[PDB]
């Protein structure tokens, strides 16, 4: 029913702490795969944090808040998902003692944490170095960084390629910020089989819809594309259109009219001399015929999302009513119209030998979803940099810097206001630690050394994954988008600040 | 213990009389109040309220806690509907109008147990209020920034308060910018404008205050522009829908000759198509219908790079239009014609852009002819905190609309309470009798706010409550020297301070209605002596 | 004859006798909002400003290309002239008696009545009529073809003061008192 007092507080903290506990063995280069079972049927074999926590229903309110943190974070940057959860926990946990043990009110611990966040954020931008968003080589060895710790690493280079080759493709600066809608303009397409490398980033689209009529062009050299909303069949009246006939030879009259309007429609289209007509709706058998000899291949039923991406790699602006069909609505700038038959399943291409279609190949419909998600992380950190050319010391280095500059300051602040501040510092340290642990090396040992080396000797010094020894980032490098280090710490400290505002929990609508 | 039986007077239900019921009422009000007595003050804290599905919401808005908390029992609902009155009237002061009410009953009841008729207690509380309301105008004052202050102290018991300075500013700013004259003078600050939005991402501080308005929509067809105008734009705030007509509900198209079939048919498309043209042909670069758009009659806007948004919030267009000076086009007519009248009905806006916010992406009409308007957009950790950020951004930003509309504030900090207390307390002897105990109780009862404002800090609040007590008790000795009421509590530090100086301001209009109201309840309940509960069906 | 109208909110003291009379309805959200007209002439239209409402099995058939707008543009005027005749008879504030039968004040007929700056107020219950004809000194108007300037009143002020989230109507300055009651709890 009800639970006021530290009772509340505790269960919240423990709850939140437990959330972390699950995916903590998923943060690191040697991170394991949490094969989860969804209710609907299938499975999820991913190790990408947010993709795990999504597939786990929780009860305790805090555990629900803690769980959605991984989502809002997966919405800002594509990466840094697992990290925010672990941090968001350790913060609450590291407050636990001064929260009750040292009887500090939640207002005070909040007043400090909100303060320690800003200072902490400084130390992030302070250690961050900028980068050439255009230097293909830098972007690659940047995207590569956030491809490690995932099944997609055995082709790491191959991945950053398909990543950049797609981030830049749908990009479109615009200024009067840079707009990169990976979502609506980079439709992926996972096709079972082949090899990983056998996957490319076609600059166009790929529909499996075949051709409306047999004897129709399998591939127009340079096709003239015409995209339209409206269907291709005899329309009807949006009023009480009811016909009364007693005039004998009138049946034939009307029944004919239908053929007649389908004709007109074919005309208006055929007019601008098209070779490829792709409509979102249907295609009357009649209309097929008049578009056959009219000289063009037809494609019926294609999703809006599928269509509007075509209209960016054909230029062919989509148009509804045909009696208004302009000639500006061309089909210029569009290579071939291949129709490769991929294992008993016909496809259609529209490459040009603004929106690309990443086509992945692996070894199962299952294994592909691993790739797709892994790729998304790549293609997202690429976008981040595109809109914030700043990077942060990976290997948990940044995380340790903030640990010290804060630890130092806290110790030199004096007042009850110090303890909560001190905790944010002590908290931060958990990431290089989770890393060192999931590496196998001795946490107490490596950290003391990493922390010390940090205290003076440079701040771009994190821990090396497969190794387990402290290395300098600059050295073997593994910087990550500075944006990630923003959110991870922004919302984590917020989460903590929210849950700490709770002193009572109640049940009933 | 436990009431029971019937014997005579056969009634289709329950019926408690006297002591039994009279206590039940007091217990009721008590419980419903005590749930939210731990949310009072800056040191007060929020709570999570889970349903049956498991979801929940964390919030300090006493009125929503009592709303969200299922209350079954008259005297329980009463204080949940009284907590409502406040949030509906002034807009803040909920959590407190209840705590007072409960305290008045609880107390008044005690007097009855002492053998003091309910009425004699009632008139007594009535006079304690007359004197108390009057006196309230002897601590208040005209606006002499008091605004960024009011807006701040109203965020103490809230989540938005850790970043007080920030929002306290964004609050007044946003509101002010929207003021109007309603009808015949007035000059009322929109009790609801400033479309507030929220989106998870970034810091709590990174909340933007649009320099115009935020309409929450995309752009119909992805084919049209996502940003238009840098200098000037013509906004078409419609209402009528641009989709393929359907004629009168009772207009059968009876065809006798196969000829007319095709003709009247395609006519349908054009009828509502002409309507489209007569609008583009006005300089319309931005169209904001309310009743949606066709995809046919959209391509017309697209072919012409006209940002045209479908089925918008009509509650926004009404304000998007007063803000671009435009006109909410109900239907192009005027006398007997048809046109959206080129720029006659259109609005002048500086720029219409579709800004993104991670996941989401909405439209902004920033900078306009006669807009003045604003709109805030919260950004937090997740929806749980976000709902609440706004939740209290409102319970705060409301305190401002009233400080404005009513130029008069009083020093909060549990000062008002303390003052009234000792004044009414001493004043209580100005009638003596049994009636003394009444006023006395009334006054004494008010010290609930200062006590509980502090007890929410764990420490032995008997300290401050004593100090603050004494002070006023003394100040009203030549109330002469250098009279100094306005002395409230500073729980953050644990000492009595001058709240007017410190910056703890609250509009008079609140504590004046919060009081007159809470008693109106207590009395209607004080008169309750038998509760007949009919059996339902 | 002593119409009391209780409105939730405030306390008991917030109750006044109200010089003129107290209506009970909203006003206009839709097309062009008037809601207040100083020195106005009101009319109790028992009529109904909607398209042609033939009490016998009516029906408008169509069978011509052009005939489309014929039907349309025509009734578009039907509502217009009625609206003019109102302004014409110098009718400032309009009052429509709730007709569940078949429409009261068409959505379109409001764009007109909007421009014409005529604050209309619908859903006047049938039991009111008699009474309103006193407090308002007004006169019931069966048809439009009987809607004349004399079948109106000398209203000095009509306004929907939003007391606070409440909104109550008033017709001040003009055998019928009209008191409004308030309090906290229902
Ligand atoms: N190559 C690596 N060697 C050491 N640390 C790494 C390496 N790759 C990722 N990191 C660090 O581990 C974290 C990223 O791990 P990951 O498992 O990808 O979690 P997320 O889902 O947050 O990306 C960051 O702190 C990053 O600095
Ligand atoms: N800065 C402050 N210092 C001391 N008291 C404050 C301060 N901020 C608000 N108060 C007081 O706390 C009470 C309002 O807090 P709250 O619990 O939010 O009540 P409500 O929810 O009814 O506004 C009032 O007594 C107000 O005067
Ligand atoms: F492992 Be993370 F999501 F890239
Ligand atoms: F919670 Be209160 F109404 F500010
Ligand atoms: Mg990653
Ligand atoms: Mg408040």
């Amino acid at each position: 029913e009800r639970t006021t007092g530290r009772q509340a507080q505790i269960s919240n903290i423990t709850a939140a702490k437990a959330v972390a506990d699950v995916i903590r063995t998923c943060l690191g280069p040697k991170a394991m795969l949490k094969m989860l079972l969804d209710p609907m049927g299938g499975l999820v074999l991913t190790n990408d944090g947010h993709a795990i926590l999504r597939e786990i229903d929780v009860a305790h309110p805090a555990a629900k808040s803690m769980l959605e943190l991984s989502r809002t974070q997966d919405e800002e940057v594509g990466d840094g998902t697992t990290t925010v959860i672990i941090l968001a926990g350790e913060i609450l946990a590291q407050c636990a003692p001064y929260l009750i043990e040292k009887n500090i009110h939640p207002v005070i611990i909040i007043q400090a944490l909100k303060k320690a966040l800003t200072d902490a954020l400084e130390v992030i931008k302070q250690v961050s170095k900028p980068v050439d968003v255009e230097n293909d080589a830098a972007m690659k060895k940047l995207i590569q960084a956030s491809i490690g710790t995932k099944y997609v690493i055995h082709w790491s280079e191959k991945m950053c390629e398909l990543a950049l080759d797609a981030v830049k493709t749908v990009r479109k600066d615009l200024g009067q910020n840079f707009e990169i809608d990976i979502k609506r303009y980079v439709r992926v397409e996972k096709i079972p089989g082949g090899d990983v490398l056998d996957s490319r980033v076609l600059k166009g689209v790929l529909l499996n819809k075949d051709v409306v009529h047999p004897k129709m062009s399998r591939h127009i050299e340079n096709p003239r594309v015409v995209l339209l909303d409206c269907p291709l069949e005899y329309k009807k009246g949006e009023s009480q259109t009811n016909i009364e006939i007693e005039k004998e030879e009138d049946w034939n009259r009307i029944l004919q009219i239908e053929e007649e309007q389908v004709q007109l429609m074919c005309e208006q289209i055929l007019a601008v001399r098209p070779t490829l007509v792709i409509t979102e709706k249907g295609v009357s058998d009649l209309a097929q015929h008049y578009l056959l000899k009219g000289g063009c291949s037809v494609l019926r039923r294609v999703k809006k999302s599928d269509n509007n991406r075509i209209a960016r790699v054909t230029g062919a602006t989509i148009v509804n009513r045909v009696e208004d069909l302009k000639e500006s609505d061309v089909g210029t700038n569009c290579g071939l119209f291949k129709v490769e038959m991929i294992g008993d399943e016909y496809f259609s291409f529209l490459d040009n030998c603004k929106a690309c279609t990443i086509m992945l190949r692996g070894g199962s419909k299952d294994i592909l979803n691993e790739i797709d998600r892994n790729l998304q992380d790549a293609m997202a950190v690429a976008r981040n940099v595109m809109l914030s050319p700043s990077l942060s010391p990976g290997g948990g280095a940044t995380e340790m810097a903030v640990s010290v500059k804060l630890a130092e300051k806290a110790k030199q602040l004096e007042g009850i206001q110090q303890w909560p501040y001190q905790a944010v510092a002590d908290a931060m340290e958990c990431i290089p630690r989770t890393l060192i642990q999931n590496a196998g090396g001795d946490p107490i040992r490596l950290l003391s050394q990493l922390r010390a080396k940090h205290a003076q000797g440079n701040f771009t010094t994190g821990i090396d994954g497969d190794k387990g020894k402290i290395v300098d980032m600059v050295s073997y490098g593994i910087w990550e988008p500075e944006v990630i280090k923003q959110q991870s710490v922004k919302t984590a400290i917020e989460s903590a600040c929210l849950l700490l505002r709770v002193d009572d929990i109640v049940s009933g609508v | 213990f436990n009431n029971s039986r019937s014997d005579t007077l056969f009634l289709g239900g329950e019926k408690i009389s006297g002591d039994d019921i009279r206590n039940q009422n007091v217990l009721a009000t008590m419980a419903v109040a005590n749930v939210v007595k731990s949310s009072l003050g800056p040191v007060g804290l929020d709570k999570m309220l889970v349903d049956d599905i498991g979801d929940f919401t964390v919030t300090n808005d006493g009125a929503t806690i009592l709303s969200l908390l299922d209350v079954q029992h008259p005297a329980g609902k009463i204080l949940v509907e009284l907590a409502q009155q406040q949030d509906r009237e002034i807009g803040d002061g909920t959590t407190s109008v209840v705590i007072i009410a409960s305290e008045l009953l609880k107390r008044a009841n005690e007097l009855v147990k002492n053998k003091i008729h309910p009425t004699t207690i009632i008139t007594g509380f009535r006079v304690a209020l007359r004197e108390a309301i009057r006196f309230i105008n002897e601590v208040l004052s005209t606006s002499v920034e008091t605004l960024i202050n009011i807006a701040k102290t109203s965020m103490s018991s809230k989540i938005i308060g850790a970043d007080s300075d920030f929002f306290s500013n964004m609050v007044v700013d946003a509101l002010l910018a929207v003021k109007t004259q309603n009808s015949k003078g007035e000059i009322k600050y929109p009790v609801k404008a400033v479309n507030v939005l929220k989106a998870h991402g970034k810091s709590a501080t990174e909340s933007l205050l649009v320099p115009g308005y935020a309409l929450n929509c995309t752009v119909a067809s992805q084919a049209m522009p996502k940003r238009i105008a840098g200098g000037n734009v013509k906004i078409a705030c419609l209402d009528l829908n641009l989709q393929k007509a359907r004629m009168a509900m009772g207009v059968q198209i009876n065809i006798d000759d196969p000829e007319q079939l095709e003709q009247i048919r395609k006519r349908e498309a054009g009828i509502v198509l002409e309507r489209v043209k007569k609008i583009i042909d006005a300089g319309a670069q931005v169209v904001l219908t309310t009743k949606g758009i066709d995809d046919l009659c959209l391509k017309e806007f697209v072919e012409a790079k006209i940002m045209g948004v479908r089925r918008c919030k009509k509650e926004d267009l009404r304000r998007i239009a007063r803000a671009t000076g435009a006109t909410l086009v109900s239907s192009m007519s005027n006398l007997e014609g048809e046109e959206t009248f080129e720029s006659s009905y259109l609005g002048l806006c500086d720029e219409v852009v579709q800004a993104k916010f991670s996941d989401d992406e909405c439209i902004l009409i920033k900078g306009t002819s006669k807009h003045s308007s604003s709109s805030i957009i919260l950004r937090g950790a997740n929806d749980y905190s976000l709902d609440e950020m706004e939740r209290s951004l409102h319970d705060s930003l409301s305190v401002v609309k009233r400080t404005l509309e009513s130029g008069n504030v009083v020093p909060g900090g549990g000062c008002v309470e303390a003052a009234l207390n000792i004044y009414l307390d001493n004043f209580a002897t100005t009638v003596g009798s049994r009636e003394q105990l009444a006023i006395a109780e009334f006054a004494a009862a008010l010290l609930i706010i200062p006590k509980t404002l502090a007890v929410n800090a764990a420490k032995d609040s008997s300290e401050l409550v004593a100090k603050l007590r004494s002070y006023h008790a003394a100040s009203q000795m030549a109330k002469k020297r250098r009279s100094y009421r306005n002395y409230g509590l500073d729980l953050i530090r644990g000492k009595i301070v001058d709240e007017i100086h410190a910056g703890v301001l609250e509009p008079t209009i609140s504590k004046v209605k919060s009081l007159k109201s809470a008693l109106e309840a207590c009395v209607a309940i004080l008169r309750i002596d038998t509760m007949i509960t009919v059996d339902p069906e | 004859d002593i119409r009391l109208v209780k409105k939730v909110g405030g306390t008991i003291d917030d109750t006044e006798m109200i010089d003129g009379v107290v209506l009970t309805q909203t006003a206009i959200k839709s097309a062009g909002g008037p809601t207040r007209k100083e020195k106005a002439k009101i009319g109790l239209i028992q009529f109904q400003i909607s398209p042609p409402k033939p009490d016998t099995e009516n029906n408008i058939i169509v069978n011509d290309y052009r005939q489309m707008d014929k039907i349309l543009k025509e009734e578009r005027a039907y509502l217009l002239n009625i609206c003019k005749k109102i302004k014409k008879a110098k009718c400032n504030v309009l009052l429509i008696q709730k007709s569940i039968l078949r429409d009261a004040v068409n959505d379109l007929a409001l764009h007109f009545l909007s421009k014409l700056n005529i604050m209309v107020v619908k859903d006047i219950e049938r039991e009111e009529i008699e009474f309103l004809s006193k407090g308002l000194g007004c006169k019931p108007i069966a048809d439009i073809e009987l809607f004349t300037e004399d079948r109106l009143d000398s209203a000095d002020l009509v306004e929907e003061i939003d007391s606070d989230g409440s909104k109550i109507v008033r017709v001040t300055g003009i055998p019928t008192v009209s008191v409004v009651i308030r309090g906290a709890n229902n």
